[PDB]
């Protein structure tokens, strides 16, 4: 969240020299997840990030190819909700290699997993009521 | 009696009576006129010189006459008629719209209710912040339908993307504030285990330290007076005078290049027509120097924000301090001479391209 | 800049001329107040004495240029009425008095869509001319020098608009009274401010001459009496009240046996000397207080005496009546603010404005030879600034609130002082709230007293109907309150003796059964009570009278009340006692001086009718009772029963937002319409309480079983789920099914309902009757929109023939 | 008209309406309408034994004139006899 965002910035700060890799992840990633948007909290901490040059930037939650993530390499995604171009320094893949050839998923799993659509990123929020795309959100322990 | 005041702070005014627009209108453009020219005597230059090392000019509603009466000077003679012209205008300017509406009491039923909701002594001008156009737009109409066509409130200042302010009487905008609070939570709410989309909007609202409805419908009857004035008095501005591009805070064009009188296209965006900052900042420059009041609290901070991450590195003349963050610069990085007056603001698409 | 103030030379070759110089005139012109002086060289201790023959005159003639723009002329008549000039209120003329005396309320600052005010304090500026011409002729004669203005005050004329810009207004003034006194002479002037022909506001200001004066052959006294009342009692006080020669009644064979009779004389008086009187008139009218509370004139006082100690009258009445006394005090004062004023450093603009040119406020030399402690503040402005603050503060800035502002100035005030007014709520006054206030100096020495009426918020007084009726419901009040008492002792005393039971008892102890006997002289009148009473029915065009209690006839020793867990509940018992309940509770705020003059009302259901004999008085207590019995009767034998007072009728509240959030009234009053007609039984919409949120249908138990039933199969797609009973309600009450009695009802009203009780200014504008939605006015729109809902041959009648009656 | 014709008119208009008021609809909502909006009401009292009216003036406030009132600026006031004795009678505890 925006506070996690700011307790990162403290360590860095307490550790100038020291590289941190911030791994920035929307409520839309698999497993465990939390109920952020995946663009509004970036929008509003980049620059206090890139106050702090040992700060290194990852995005994940939602990403599956080169397509999706240009534009967050290059900046461009931040011009649509009109603000000035915020490149990322790297992305992160969790769903998107569940179906390589050497994780330990189990065939079924594997089809199981490929035959989900998935689902927009404006409408992840509706895996709280049903399934969407396949997938639905339950609580753990 | 300003000289009088300055000389004894003890017999100086109370404050509701400095704030009065008549007074504080010629009073702030004196001020941004003082700093320009302690810049300049500090640097050594003439006004003009000054001038002429600047790509541009602008002002925020009143500013604007300073602004091109800045543009208008050429050496330290004619100054004074610059200084002239443009106090001139702001004095009738305040003195117009402050007969045009003149300021009364509210009940203290309201003012009570409005502090005891940790709110600020309305005033004709209500600032919101953390909302777009379109909401505030929402609400505005909303409110203006029960009200009748010479009690409508609307939006004076666009400052930002979500900063607005609304302009109307004192008791137009305590209801239109009652309509917001009872549309917002509590600042000390979490919901930090609800979804995005589902989350009660959060934002918040203040009466600005103004005593007159600037940019509405109210003050719309002053422009012909003041119009008719200006002739009287001697004040005018050319096209050709103006020497540099002077920016208009409805369309944020030129002024040099309007048709009619710049001096009434400045009263109509004065008294009449919304400010739409970020169109009037459109422009592209590395450094904007701040002279208006308000110091930290003032429009270089609010331009600063609107503009961060874009290259641009905001001065603020007008004060001397430190900033931790460094973010923008002081009165000082005006006249240092190291590196350390030369200070770049970050560009992202290009730092980390 | 510098001009000659005073000069000083030898008007004669023994007597001193000092020519005192006012500049600030009303022309322009310098006016000069010669003072003249004898030196006598022959007394060397004291030389130079003061010409005192005429010094009166010529103060006068100074003051009369100063203030009054009409040719000099002192003789003139004190008793007779001063008329003003018009006056044209203009906008300059609102500013420049608001700016001058800081008054910022936004009534008085012009504005667009809204035509501005002018202040109650502009009263003042109006007719200062008529009032302050009432001090000069030369029989009130006076030092104006030491002329002291000792109070003034403000009352507008019940339903009198404030003042606006472009009024033309008129001033009258006349001397109510000028008396000496031991400290010198007080003149009490009435000024009457008239807009349009119409009485706007009155203006009370008392003057003070102080000097020493025995000229009481041109001294009266004119003062209105407080109200007396005698509850005449026994005959002893008829034959002594007759005895009085001044008492005389118009009907020399009225009844004063057990009547109360308030009267409300004046008194005027000439002198012979401090502390007797040379001339004594005491008369008014004498009115007698009716059944419903209304008091009307049944003779004049008349007492007419030459030289006397004192007024006979008003002693008689003081010490066998009791004063009625308008205002009523809260048990704790409401502190309402302390504030913060100060005067201006010159009161050169209150006098301009004004047109009050004393110069005692601007001249300094003047105000020397005054001897006052400078040149004081004008008292008018003290009081027109705290009147602003009453107004901003007591008021919430709403001018038209303000009905009265007196002010006593206690103390002189100078410029650049810093006052501080604290107000306070202390009482009501027929509505209004009385504010005090009191005004100290830095030396807190208080130097402004006064009083301030301030009408409420605008209300509406709203008559709860039938319900949950409580035991003991209304019977704290009836402990501690008097008029409470006086609402339910009459009640009840007519249902002792009219039917043998008392409605007290009822709701206090609320029995299962009550049993009337018969027996005696008085337990026959009692059964013969009870027969009388029919429920007169229309059949098909026809009359078909019934009779309640079929049971009693001439040989029936008793008869008995019915019920299954107390007669609280019955019909006829509810009625009376929850119309009871609400009238008590509207005549204590009523003595208390809480009830608004202006206040609309309404009542729901059986409220209506409580709420007509609270606020507009159509018949007393015992007839209001008697007719609630009556019907509520009526209502138990218009549907079968069995024992224990029972229905097959009945009556549920429904919510139309529970059965779908989409069910709009329309669709319920559609579905409830059509399963009657689906189903020919009677059942319907009786009460549209909150917009599709409370609707209450009556019919059928049975069928109302089935709507509930039908609509919770509406809410299952797309007490009770929306259908919750209404206990306390036992018949189909504002059903199509009761349209018969609706022809014998109006007759038994029609009948009971006195012509002469019903003023239309209690009613006009301020009842909402529940048959039209609408403020009750006697016009062919009103009357039409009557029948065009309920079709009424008397009512088309007044339509038909409008033209006759309105002509 | 004349006073006296105009009382004979007001007479039978007011026996007229009270004689079909219970045999015809009772129309609540219109009459909130009128005095809550037409004449607008900073205070509403109700008499009588509990706040049956107060509540139906209150939900009616809350579902038709939250906007119009804080427009306005109205701060409404609705007081039951039964239990609202301190603000009918202005008598605030110490
Ligand atoms: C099957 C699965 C297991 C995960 N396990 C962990 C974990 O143990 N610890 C952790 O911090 N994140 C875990 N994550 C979150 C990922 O590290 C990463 O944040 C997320 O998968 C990126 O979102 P994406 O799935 O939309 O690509 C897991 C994600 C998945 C899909």
């Amino acid at each position: 969240s925006i506070d996690a965002i700011s307790q990162v910035i403290n360590i860095a700060k307490a550790h100038p020299n020291f590289p941190i890799a911030l791994q920035w992840t929307g409520g839309r990633g698999g497993g465990h997840h939390s109920f952020e948007d995946a663009h509004t909290p970036m929008l509003q901490m980049y620059s206090k990030i890139r106050r702090h040059p040992n700060i290194m930037l990852i995005f994940g939650s939602g990403f599956g190819s080169a397509d999706d993530t240009y534009p967050y390499l290059t900046g461009e995604w931040s011009t649509k909700f009109d603000y000035p171009p915020m490149p990322f320094d790297g992305f992160l893949f969790g769903s998107r290699v569940m179906i390589a050839k050497e994780v330990k998923t189990s065939p079924d799993a594997k089809k199981c997993i490929a035959a989900c659509t998935g689902v927009p990123d404006d409408k992840w929020e509706q895996t709280y009521k049903k399934p969407t795309g396949g997938i639905v959100t339950v609580r753990s322990e | 009696n300003i000289l009088e005041w300055l000389e004894n702070p003890s017999n100086t005014p109370d404050k509701d009576y400095l704030l009065s627009i008549p007074i504080s209108c010629p009073l702030i453009g004196v001020i941004q006129l003082a700093h320009y020219v302690v810049t300049a005597k500090l640097l050594g230059f003439t006004p003009g010189e000054l001038r002429s090392y600047l790509k541009g000019a602008t002002g925020h509603s009143q500013g604007l006459v300073t602004a091109v009466a800045i543009a208008e000077t050429d050496s330290w003679e004619s100054f004074f008629v610059s200084v002239r012209k443009a106090i001139t205008v702001l004095f009738f300017i305040g003195v117009r719209c402050y007969e045009a509406y003149p300021n009364t009491s509210l009940p203290p039923s309201i003012l009570e209710d409005s502090l005891e909701n940790n709110e600020g002594v309305p005033s004709p001008m209500l600032s919101i912040s953390n909302l777009t156009q379109e909401q505030v737009q929402d609400y505005v109409n909303k409110t203006n339908s029960h009200l009748p066509a010479g009690k409508q409130v609307e939006i004076s200042l666009v400052n930002g993307a979500k900063n607005l302010v609304v302009s109307g009487p004192p008791q137009s905008l305590y209801g239109l504030n009652l309509t917001l609070r009872k549309a917002k939570a509590p600042s000390g709410l979490d919901q930090s285990r609800i979804p995005f989309s589902e989350r009660k909007l959060k934002f918040s609202n203040r009466f600005l330290p103004v005593a007159s409805p600037f940019h509405s419908h109210l003050l719309v009857p002053a422009s012909d007076l003041i119009n008719k004035d200006l002739v009287k008095n001697n004040v005018s501005f050319n096209a050709k005078d103006i020497q540099i591009p002077v920016y208009d805070t409805f369309d944020g064009s030129d002024l040099r290049v309007l048709s009619g009188s710049i001096s009434e296209r400045i009263v109509d965006c004065i008294i009449r027509l919304p400010v739409k900052w970020e169109t009037t900042t459109q422009f592209k420059a590395t450094h904007i120097l701040d002279f208006g009041p308000g110091g930290a609290s003032g429009l270089g901070v609010l331009t600063h924000r609107n503009k961060d991450g874009t290259g641009v590195r905001v001065i603020v003349a007008g004060t001397l301090d430190i900033n931790p963050d460094d973010d923008y610069g002081f009165k000082q990085e005006i006249f240092d001479v190291t590196s350390n007056g030369l200070k770049k603001n970050p560009n992202w698409l290009e730092e980390y391209h | 800049e510098l001009k000659p103030t005073v000069i000083l030379k030898l008007l004669k070759e023994n007597i001193i001329q000092m020519e005192m110089i006012e500049n600030r005139t009303m022309d322009g012109k310098p006016v000069s107040l010669p003072l003249l002086y004898n030196f006598n060289p022959d007394n060397g201790f004291a030389p130079i004495s003061e010409v005192m023959e005429d010094r009166n005159q010529r103060i006068k003639e100074m003051y009369w240029k100063l203030w009054i723009d009409e040719p000099f002329n002192l003789d003139f008549d004190p008793r007779d009425v001063i008329k003003g000039k018009d006056f044209e209120i203009t906008a300059k003329e609102v500013y420049d008095f608001t700016h001058a005396v800081g008054n910022n309320c936004e009534d008085f600052v012009s504005r667009p869509d809204r035509t501005m005010l002018a202040p109650m304090d502009f009263a003042i500026v109006v007719g200062w001319r008529a009032i302050i011409k009432a001090i000069f002729p030369n029989t009130v004669d006076g030092d104006l020098l030491k002329l002291v203005h000792l109070s003034n005050g403000y009352k507008m004329i019940p339903g009198a608009k404030p003042l606006q810009v472009g009024d033309v207004v008129s001033t009258t003034a006349v001397i109510e009274s000028v008396v000496n006194q031991p400290t010198g002479k007080i003149v009490d002037v009435v000024g009457t401010l008239s807009r349009n022909g119409k009485p706007v506001m009155e203006v009370t200001s008392s003057f003070f001459y102080r000097g020493n004066y025995t000229d009481f052959e041109n001294t009266f006294q004119k003062t209105v009496e407080p109200v007396y009342q005698m509850h005449i009692k026994t005959s002893k006080d008829i034959a002594v009240l007759r005895s009085k020669e001044w008492f005389q009644l118009d009907d020399e064979d009225f009844d004063l046996l057990n009547k109360t009779l308030t009267f409300e004389t004046e008194t005027e008086v000439t002198f012979k000397n401090a502390n007797i009187f040379s001339s004594v008139k005491c008369f008014g009218p004498i009115k007698v207080e009716l059944p419903t509370k209304e008091t009307v004139e049944i003779g004049i006082v008349d007492y007419e005496a030459g030289a006397s100690h004192g007024n006979p009258v008003v002693d008689f009445l003081k010490r066998n009546g009791s004063t009625l006394e308008q205002k009523v005090n809260l048990e704790n004062p409401i502190p309402i603010a302390v504030l913060d004023s100060y005067t201006p450093s010159t009161n050169e603009p209150y006098a301009r404005v004004s047109g009050d040119l004393n110069p005692i406020h601007v001249s300094r030399h003047f105000a020397s030879y005054a001897n006052l402690p400078g040149t004081i503040t004008h008292g008018m402005f003290s009081s027109a600034s705290v009147r602003a603050l009453i107004e901003n503060w007591a008021a919430d800035s709403v001018s038209s609130r303000v009905r009265g502002y007196t002010c006593q100035f206690v103390d002189m005030v100078l410029p650049n002082t810093a006052l501080k007014t604290s107000i306070q709520h202390v009482g009501m006054i027929n509505g209004r709230k009385l504010i005090k206030f009191e005004t100290r100096n830095e030396d807190d020495v208080v130097v402004l007293t006064g009083e301030a009426e301030i009408e409420q918020p605008v209300t509406t007084f709203v008559f709860t109907g039938q319900g949950s009726q409580e035991q003991g419901m209304g019977m704290d009040l009836y402990k501690t309150s008097k008029a409470a008492q006086d609402v339910w002792n009459r009640a009840d005393n007519h249902f002792k003796d009219t039917y043998g039971f008392s409605i007290l008892d009822i709701v206090i102890n609320n029995p299962v059964n009550l049993t009337i006997h018969f027996g005696g002289e008085k337990g026959k009148r009692i059964r013969e009570n009870y027969s009388a009473m029919i429920f007169e029915t229309i059949v098909d065009g026809k009359l078909k009278t019934e009779k309640i209690f079929k049971e009693i006839n001439e040989h029936s020793t008793s008869y008995t009340f019915r019920s299954e867990k107390g007669l609280l509940s019955a019909t006829q018992f509810t009625q009376p006692a929850l119309t009871l309940m609400e009238k008590a509770a509207f005549e204590d705020l009523k003595s208390k001086g809480l009830i608004p003059a202006d206040a609309t009302f309404a009542g729901h259901s059986l409220g209506e009718y409580a709420a007509l004999a609270s606020l507009a008085d159509v018949m007393s207590i015992e007839s209001l009772v008697e007719v609630v019995f009556y019907r509520g009767m009526t209502m138990q034998v218009a549907v079968p029963r069995d024992e224990l007072g029972r229905s097959n009728y009945g009556m549920i509240a429904i919510n139309p937002g529970r059965v779908a959030a989409s069910f709009s009234q329309e669709a319920l009053q559609y579905v409830v319409e059509r399963v009657g007609k689906r189903t020919g039984w009677l059942v319907e919409i009786v009460n549209y309480n909150v917009e599709n949120q409370q609707y209450v249908a009556a019919g059928d138990l049975r069928a109302l079983d089935t709507v509930t039933n039908v609509l919770n199969f509406i809410k299952l797609q797309k007490r009770g789920f929306a259908c919750i009973p209404l206990v306390g309600i036992s018949v189909p009450f504002h059903s199509t099914y009761l349209m018969n009695g609706v022809k014998p009802f109006k007759s038994f009203l029609k009948k009971n309902i006195i012509k002469e009780n019903v003023k239309v200014a209690r009613l006009a504008g301020k009842y909402i009757p529940n048959l039209t939605a609408k403020p009750f006015q006697v016009t062919k729109e009103y009357f039409q929109d009557v029948y065009d809902l309920t079709g009424s041959e008397p009512i088309k009648e007044i339509i038909d023939n409008w033209e006759k009656y309105e002509q | 008209m004349k006073p006296e014709v105009e009382q004979e008119l007001a007479h039978i208009l007011l026996t007229e309406l009270l004689a079909y008021q219970f045999a015809s609809p009772v129309r609540w909502i219109e009459t909130q309408d009128v005095f809550l909006k037409d004449f607008n009401t900073e205070r509403v009292v109700e008499i009588g034994p509990s706040p049956t009216l107060a509540g139906m003036a209150q939900r009616t406030l809350k579902n038709k004139y939250e906007s119009y009132d804080a427009a306005l600026s109205l701060h409404r006031e609705i007081l039951c006899y039964s239990k609202d004795a301190k603000e009918i009678y202005y008598t605030p505890d110490p």
